[PDB]
């Protein structure tokens, strides 16, 4: 909130117009959100960028056995 | 634009030939095809 | 034929359906000397009566998985029928009227191949004819 | 052969767009090739259709959603 | 049986508080609860530091104080 | 109409009878057991294809199979 | 009636018929018992 | 010309004994790839899988068709 | 209570306040699909104006002609056109197919139509009822403007 | 690990040599092992006792041109 | 007691709904079908390759109709760079205005299609050069995939059914599949490529009203 | 320059020849 | 190859191609007037529904009324009318007349219609028929540039 009373949430009122598709849970959700993991290497968020790919491979790796 | 038009020769034919193919020929060809595979030897 | 009281059961869901009526149906028949409860093969549980007992079940393996458990109640002189819908009761089990599982005689080897399993012909042998690799006349 | 596939289209999307030393530095590691390759370039393909528009990978970001139902439904 | 359950609780209870004690425990010994409870809002909530040893002390971000 | 072929490996335990839910199998008498029994299945019309007899033998690479064949409305048991 | 219904949605979206779908602005489908119980809990306040 | 049944079965070498082509026993392969049409149907698999990979290794390094390599999706 | 289906046990139902009311029995049996001394004609007859009646609703006003009026009341009736004659094709495709010795069995209730000479006469029916009920909800629908005057007392 | 952990300088990198003379011996003088179709004074580039690599000075134009991608810099 | 499959009577007494299924993936498999003998096997074999090849060439002759009809060949030829091909046109009637003008692409008056396919960079190569080439080739596609669905009838009348030593002639096949199949079509390409595509990539318009009078070479035939 | 109105009347014709010969085909094959 | 008439030399017809091909008889032998295993209403609700379609035809575009487009679908519906109320009159008074004591022969194909009620009920299918499929292409025709625009994506 800033010094008028509006407010300007995290998406921006993302949820109303875009959660309606699930093209826009992919893109406006998966893809869009998912820019904080994938640019998460060098820095201090490093080891959630690793849990990230990490856990794509135990799925995968389910497939296996199932 | 804001319909189907087609610049090329015979253009009234897929104008026929896709509802043909598509929603009206199939299930008559569902019915042949589900009047020999359900049909009886004696 | 076939005659006896149905046990005490309240009705089910998992009994017989339009297979029953039309192409076959199965009946089991034994006789208790007490009045006990016992599980369905349709689903849930019944109180058997002291005379002869009669239930219809809709195909065999639900007769033989009822006659498994009478035979842990001890009553062991179960007869399982299965009647076609024109009404011919036939009697399948015990065929003989002794078990399956304890030998008699007159029986027959029906079924039997007189080699090893594993020197049944390969399949190349059998090719464009009519029998398959384990009919095979040869030993 | 999403293997060799993932790889003929990674190095030579780095050709076309010039961009030699971005698969030079980062397909040595499974991130690149997750950041730069798959998340990168599936930005103009889910874009397809968003909620101002429809352009001509309207129908290419509708079959790219198609199979992953069919891949689901497997 | 029920003097096995009765009996496996207990060794479930006091796995329990020993995890209950290391969360206490690192909030005592490895976090900024001092400097969180004086400014709440700029200070980041932290425990369970990193070790310096493979390089993973990148991990290790700033929470603020320090 | 399965095929529930036995072969002559058999040790007259009669595990395989005791195991069918449908009653396929029996047991006739023979000479080369010292039970002087083997099996035999009459009622193969009747199997349901379920291998719990396949399970239950003994010998090893068993004495009887159960060929999955030609399946019916009773060798796939349906109550509908 | 859940998931067909984001079916619906997406190939009006790709089709451009943005008002032929479940949207706020085409056919609008309104919690109508869910936006009722978010009206009793501030009028007994 | 030659007699693909006599390939399979001979076992002289300019006067040596050899088991067959390469030293290697390759008696009565002649009647056991024509009879199966499933050893013919393998055999044109494997070499139609070679010539499609062959086919793809090829026709992007060296190309042979007027302006396909300025066409990056084609 | 809940007792057993007709009396026996054995059978896989139940006769239960549902199905053996005595008025969700009197509504079931009273239906035309079930009603005791009709012809298969008027049977299905019944059976289909009840269906071409409702089916043109849901694409006149939800559908992709909604937002004009003429046209909203083609593409209701086109729609009811074509599920009314792939539903009556399917029932002589079902005919046909299912009476070539096995008449529903031989050898019984809640599906009373085991003739295909009944059946043949349940075809007729549905059709011309789901397109006499497809055309009479679409006479008062592209006339709404001049039946809501007369159900208003407009027309003096 | 080593990407993420901040050392990018740590990573091991094979430079995989056994295919980058395979470039270097048709024609690749990009690398520098400077044998075989990549040293002029060789055997094989010059054909010594006829002389008739009528392809060869059309082929190293493609080889060594960085356009195309015969023989990609690997 | 069903009349499908009629290849295997296993599978028709079947009372359940595997018959249906398990009659499309077993009706090719010719081995296993009820009643076949090994003279009977390959006739058949032979007579769907036929049935196979007819579908070879009309899916070609898809592709020649639907660039010589809705394509953008004679406009793509003169600037096969900056233009991009033409795949055929598209008649979803279920799209909105804002796919009808996102599809009108590539210079179209309608909705289109860009060829990802190649095969315009494939006939520029080999010498055509306008939309009636494409219609006279796909027009005779057509009846090359009629002379191959002839033949296949043919190949199962009595008197014309090969026997079992026709097809177990491997040296015979052998000879005309390297000497004819493989060494006669790549001497007759070499024919179109000599007289056709290298002249049409020099300007000149060879066709079959021009090929026997103008030779491919000054010093030519001799 | 693309082709005629006739052009396509005279591809649907021709290709009726295909149309009924892959049903004498597949007739033949007996299915 | 041209056998005689179902191996009978004495008989007036040819095994031929044309009536006796596995095709050709089976087109013929399962069209509505030949089908096996329906009711006469049913023959003939099908064989007039495909009459009734294109005789609104020739009329309203080479008849006198094809210069306006609302008056031309009224002239091809009346026209479609007047043909099917003429020739469904036509075969009631077919069978008034021919089932006295010769119903077709009592004593036999290509006229399976020999009862006089499986004619009256023939009669009856042939005229609804007629006139759905007379006003199904009089419904598709009066609304042609409504179905123009649906049929090329112009409703959006
Ligand atoms: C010269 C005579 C001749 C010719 C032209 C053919 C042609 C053909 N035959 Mg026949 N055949 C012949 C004689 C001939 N045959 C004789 C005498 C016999 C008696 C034994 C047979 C027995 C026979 C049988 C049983 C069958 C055929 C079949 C076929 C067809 C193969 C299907 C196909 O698409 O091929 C391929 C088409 C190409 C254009 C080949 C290109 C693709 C290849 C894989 C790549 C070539 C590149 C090369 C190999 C690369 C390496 C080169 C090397 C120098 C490095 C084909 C049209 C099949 C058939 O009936 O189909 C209808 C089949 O079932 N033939
Ligand atoms: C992420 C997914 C995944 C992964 C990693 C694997 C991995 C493997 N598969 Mg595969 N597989 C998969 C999905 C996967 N599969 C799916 C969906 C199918 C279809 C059903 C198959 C079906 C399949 C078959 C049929 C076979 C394999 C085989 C193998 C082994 C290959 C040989 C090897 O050493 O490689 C690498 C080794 C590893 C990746 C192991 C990881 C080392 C761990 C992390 C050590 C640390 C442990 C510690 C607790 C943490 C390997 C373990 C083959 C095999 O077993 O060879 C003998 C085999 O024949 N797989
Ligand atoms: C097999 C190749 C092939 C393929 C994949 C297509 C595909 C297509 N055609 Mg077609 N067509 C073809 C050959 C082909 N065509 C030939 C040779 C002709 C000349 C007679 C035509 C004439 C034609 C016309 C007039 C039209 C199309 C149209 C179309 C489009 C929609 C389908 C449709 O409604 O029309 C129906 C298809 C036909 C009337 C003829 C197709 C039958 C061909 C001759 C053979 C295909 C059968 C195939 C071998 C079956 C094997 C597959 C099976 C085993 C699964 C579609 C993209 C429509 C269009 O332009 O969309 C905008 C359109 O109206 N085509
Ligand atoms: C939930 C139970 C739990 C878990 C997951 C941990 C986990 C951890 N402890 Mg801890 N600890 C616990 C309970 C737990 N502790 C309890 C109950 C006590 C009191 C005896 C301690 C007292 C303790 C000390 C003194 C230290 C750790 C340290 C550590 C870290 C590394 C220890 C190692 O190398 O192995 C690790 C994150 C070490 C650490 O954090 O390094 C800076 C360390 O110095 N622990
Ligand atoms: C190279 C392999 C490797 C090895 C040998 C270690 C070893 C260690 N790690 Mg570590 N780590 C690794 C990779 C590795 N890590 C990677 C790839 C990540 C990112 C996902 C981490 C993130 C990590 C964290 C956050 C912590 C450790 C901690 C530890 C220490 C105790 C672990 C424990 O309690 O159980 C231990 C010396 C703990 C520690 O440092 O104790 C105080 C701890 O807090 N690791
Ligand atoms: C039978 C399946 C089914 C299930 C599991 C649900 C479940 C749910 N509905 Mg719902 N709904 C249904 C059918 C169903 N509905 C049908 C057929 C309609 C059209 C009449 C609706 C119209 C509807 C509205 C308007 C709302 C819900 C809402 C809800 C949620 C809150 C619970 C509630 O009582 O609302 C009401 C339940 C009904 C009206 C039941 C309908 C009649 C059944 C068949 C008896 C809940 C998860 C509310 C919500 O939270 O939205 C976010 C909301 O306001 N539903
Ligand atoms: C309800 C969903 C739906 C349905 C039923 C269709 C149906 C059809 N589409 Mg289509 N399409 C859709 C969604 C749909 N589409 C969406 C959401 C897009 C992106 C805007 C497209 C873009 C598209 C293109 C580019 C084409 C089709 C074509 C076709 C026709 C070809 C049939 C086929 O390929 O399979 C068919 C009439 C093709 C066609 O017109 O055939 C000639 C054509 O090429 N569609
Ligand atoms: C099987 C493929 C094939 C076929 C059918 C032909 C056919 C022909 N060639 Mg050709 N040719 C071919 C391959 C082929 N060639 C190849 C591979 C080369 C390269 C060496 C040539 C190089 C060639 C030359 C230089 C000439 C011909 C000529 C001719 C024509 C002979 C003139 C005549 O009236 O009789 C004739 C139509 C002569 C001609 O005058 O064309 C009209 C002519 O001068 N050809
Ligand atoms: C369950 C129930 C219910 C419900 C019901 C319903 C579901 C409803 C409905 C309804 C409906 C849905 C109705 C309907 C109807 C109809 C009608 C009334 C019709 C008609 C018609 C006509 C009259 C036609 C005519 C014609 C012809 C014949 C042809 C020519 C043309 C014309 C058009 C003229 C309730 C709860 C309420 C209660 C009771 C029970
Ligand atoms: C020989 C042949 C041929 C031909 C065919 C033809 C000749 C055609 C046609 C066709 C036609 C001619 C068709 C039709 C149709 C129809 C329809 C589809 C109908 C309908 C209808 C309806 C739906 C109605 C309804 C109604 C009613 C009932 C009453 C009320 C009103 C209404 C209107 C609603 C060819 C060569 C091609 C091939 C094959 C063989
Ligand atoms: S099959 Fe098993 S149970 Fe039967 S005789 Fe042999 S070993 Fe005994
Ligand atoms: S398959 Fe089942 S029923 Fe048949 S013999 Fe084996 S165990 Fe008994
Ligand atoms: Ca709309
Ligand atoms: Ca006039």
């Amino acid at each position: 909130v800033g010094a008028d009373g509006v407010v300007t949430h995290i998406t921006g009122g993302n949820f109303a117009t875009s959660s309606i598709t699930n093209n826009g849970w992919l893109r406006d959700f998966l893809w869009a959100q998912s820019t904080q993991v994938i640019t998460s290497y060098n820095t201090s968020l490093s080891a959630y960028g690793l849990m990230f790919l990490g856990g794509h491979f135990i799925f995968g790796f389910s497939l296996m056995f199932l | 634009m804001t319909q189907l038009t087609g610049d090329y020769a015979a253009s009234w034919l897929p104008w026929i030939m896709i509802p043909l193919v598509f929603y009206i020929l199939p299930f008559p060809v569902f019915a042949i095809l589900f009047l020999w595979i359900q049909k009886e030897a004696s | 034929t076939l005659s006896g009281q149905t046990p005490i059961f309240g009705g089910s869901t998992g009994g017989l359906l339009k297979k029953a009526e039309v192409e076959e149906k199965y009946a089991i028949t034994w006789t208790s000397p007490k009045e006990q409860v016992f599980e369905m093969p349709t689903g849930g549980a019944a109180i058997m009566r002291q005379g002869q007992n009669l239930l219809y079940l809709a195909r065999k393996e639900q007769c033989i998985a009822l006659g498994g458990q009478l035979r842990k109640f001890k009553i062991t002189d179960y007869k399982i029928y299965r009647i076609y819908p024109n009404g011919e009761t036939v009697y399948i089990h015990p065929a003989d009227g002794v078990f399956p599982e304890k030998v008699n005689q007159g029986r027959e080897k029906v079924r039997y191949n007189d080699r090893r399993i594993g020197q049944n012909p390969s399949p190349s042998k059998v090719k464009f004819s009519g029998i398959a690799t384990y009919d095979a006349p040869n030993s | 052969l999403g293997w060799v596939t993932f790889y003929w289209h990674w190095k030579h999307l780095s050709i076309w767009q010039g961009n030699v030393a971005q698969f030079n530095e980062s397909s040595t590691y499974l991130m690149g090739w997750f950041r730069d390759y798959l998340w990168a370039n599936s930005a103009q393909l889910i874009n397809g259709y968003n909620p101002y528009g429809t352009n001509n990978l309207a129908v290419w970001a509708w079959m790219f959603l198609f199979g992953h139902l069919a891949w689901a439904v497997s | 049986i029920s003097r096995k359950i009765f009996a496996a609780h207990f060794g479930h209870l006091a796995v329990v508080f020993i995890w209950l004690s290391g969360m206490y425990f690192h909030g005592a010994r490895f976090s900024n609860f001092e400097a969180w409870m004086a400014n709440p809002t700029g200070i980041k909530p932290s425990a369970q530091v990193v070790w310096p040893i493979f390089g993973q002390e990148i991990l290790n971000g700033d929470m603020g104080g320090g | 109409s399965h095929t529930v072929k036995i072969y002559d490996t058999c040790i007259g335990c009669t595990q395989c009878v005791r195991a069918c839910p449908t009653d396929v199998l029996e047991m006739v008498p023979w000479d080369g057991c010292r039970a002087g029994q083997i099996a035999s299945s009459p009622r193969t019309e009747d199997c349901v294809g379920c291998k719990r007899c396949e399970t239950a033998c003994p010998t090893d690479f068993l004495s009887i199979r159960v060929y999955l064949g030609a399946e019916t409305t009773r060798s796939m048991g349906l109550a509908y | 009636h859940s998931f067909a219904m984001y079916c619906h949605n997406d190939t009006m979206r790709a089709f451009g018929r943005p008002q032929d779908m479940f949207s706020d602005t085409g056919i609008q489908l309104q919690p109508v018992f869910a936006q009722w119980l978010q009206h009793i809990h501030t009028m007994t306040i | 010309g030659h007699s693909i049944k006599e390939m399979m079965d001979s076992k002289t070498f300019f006067g040596r004994k050899v088991e067959g082509p390469f030293n290697l026993p390759h008696q009565g392969l002649y009647e056991t790839v024509n009879n199966s049409l499933h050893f013919q149907l393998s055999l044109a698999l494997a070499c139609l899988g070679v010539a499609s990979s062959l086919t793809a290794q090829h026709m992007y390094s060296m190309p042979p068709y007027a302006f396909i390599a300025k066409d990056f999706t084609t | 209570i809940i007792k057993p289906f007709k009396g026996d046990p054995c059978l896989g139902n139940l006769s239960t306040p549902i199905n053996d009311s005595p008025l969700a029995k009197a509504f079931i049996n009273n239906l035309p699909a079930y009603r005791k001394g009709l012809t298969p004609f008027m049977r299905g007859l019944e059976i289909g104006m009840a269906h071409g009646y409702f089916l043109v609703g849901p694409e006149v006003v939800i559908g992709p002609l909604r937002e004009s009026a003429h046209g909203a009341n083609l593409s209701g009736l086109i729609t009811a056109i074509y599920i009314a004659v792939s539903a009556c094709l399917g029932i002589s495709i079902f005919a046909i197919t299912t009476f070539q010795g096995n008449p529903k069995g031989s050898y019984d209730s809640l599906r009373p139509l085991r003739t295909r000479e009944e059946w043949s006469q349940l075809n007729g029916g549905i059709f011309l009822g789901a397109m006499g009920g497809a055309i009479f909800a679409y006479l008062l629908l592209e006339n709404f403007d001049a039946l809501d005057a007369i159900l208003r007392g407009a027309v003096n | 690990v080593e990407v993420a952990f901040g050392a990018a300088d740590k990573q091991i990198l094979i430079e995989p040599v056994f295919a980058q003379f395979i470039q270097s011996a048709n024609g690749k003088i990009l690398y520098g092992f400077h044998t075989l179709l990549s040293n002029p004074d060789s055997i094989a580039f010059t054909a010594w006792p006829n002389h008739a690599n009528v392809w060869l000075p059309g082929w190293l134009d493609a080889i060594n041109n960085g356009t195309n991608s015969l023989f990609l810099t690997i | 007691a069903t009349k499908f499959p009629k290849f295997s009577q296993d599978l028709a007494n079947d009372p359940t709904t595997r018959r249906i299924f398990y009659a499309i993936a077993t009706a090719h498999d010719f081995e296993s079908h009820d009643g076949m003998t090994e003279e009977n096997l390959y006739q058949r074999i032979f007579a769907s390759h036929f049935g196979h090849l007819a579908i070879i060439f009309l899916w070609a002759s898809g592709i020649l109709f639907h660039v010589a009809w809705q394509g953008n060949f004679e406009v793509w030829i003169k600037d096969p760079v900056h233009v991009r091909p033409i795949a055929h046109a598209i008649w979803d009637a279920q799209f909105g205005p804002g796919a009808i003008k996102a599809f009108t692409q590539a210079g179209a008056r309608n909705p289109v299609d860009i060829c990802y396919s190649g095969v315009y960079h494939w006939w520029y190569t080999i010498g055509l050069r306008t939309n009636t080439e494409l219609y006279v080739g796909a027009l005779f596609l057509i009846l090359l995939a009629a002379v191959f669905l002839f033949a296949g009838w043919l190949h199962l009348q009595p008197r014309y059914r090969p026997n079992l030593g026709w097809f177990k002639n491997s040296e015979a096949r052998l000879n005309h599949h390297l000497a004819g199949l493989f060494g006669v079509s790549s001497l007759a390409w070499a024919g179109h490529l000599v007289h056709v595509a290298i002249p049409e990539s020099r300007g000149q318009h060879v066709g079959w009203d021009n090929f026997l009078s103008t030779p491919p070479h000054p010093a030519g035939l001799w | 320059m693309s082709i005629s109105d006739t052009q396509v009347y005279i591809a649907l014709v021709v290709a009726l020849v295909p149309g009924f010969l892959a049903w004498r085909l597949a007739t033949e094959l007996y299915k």
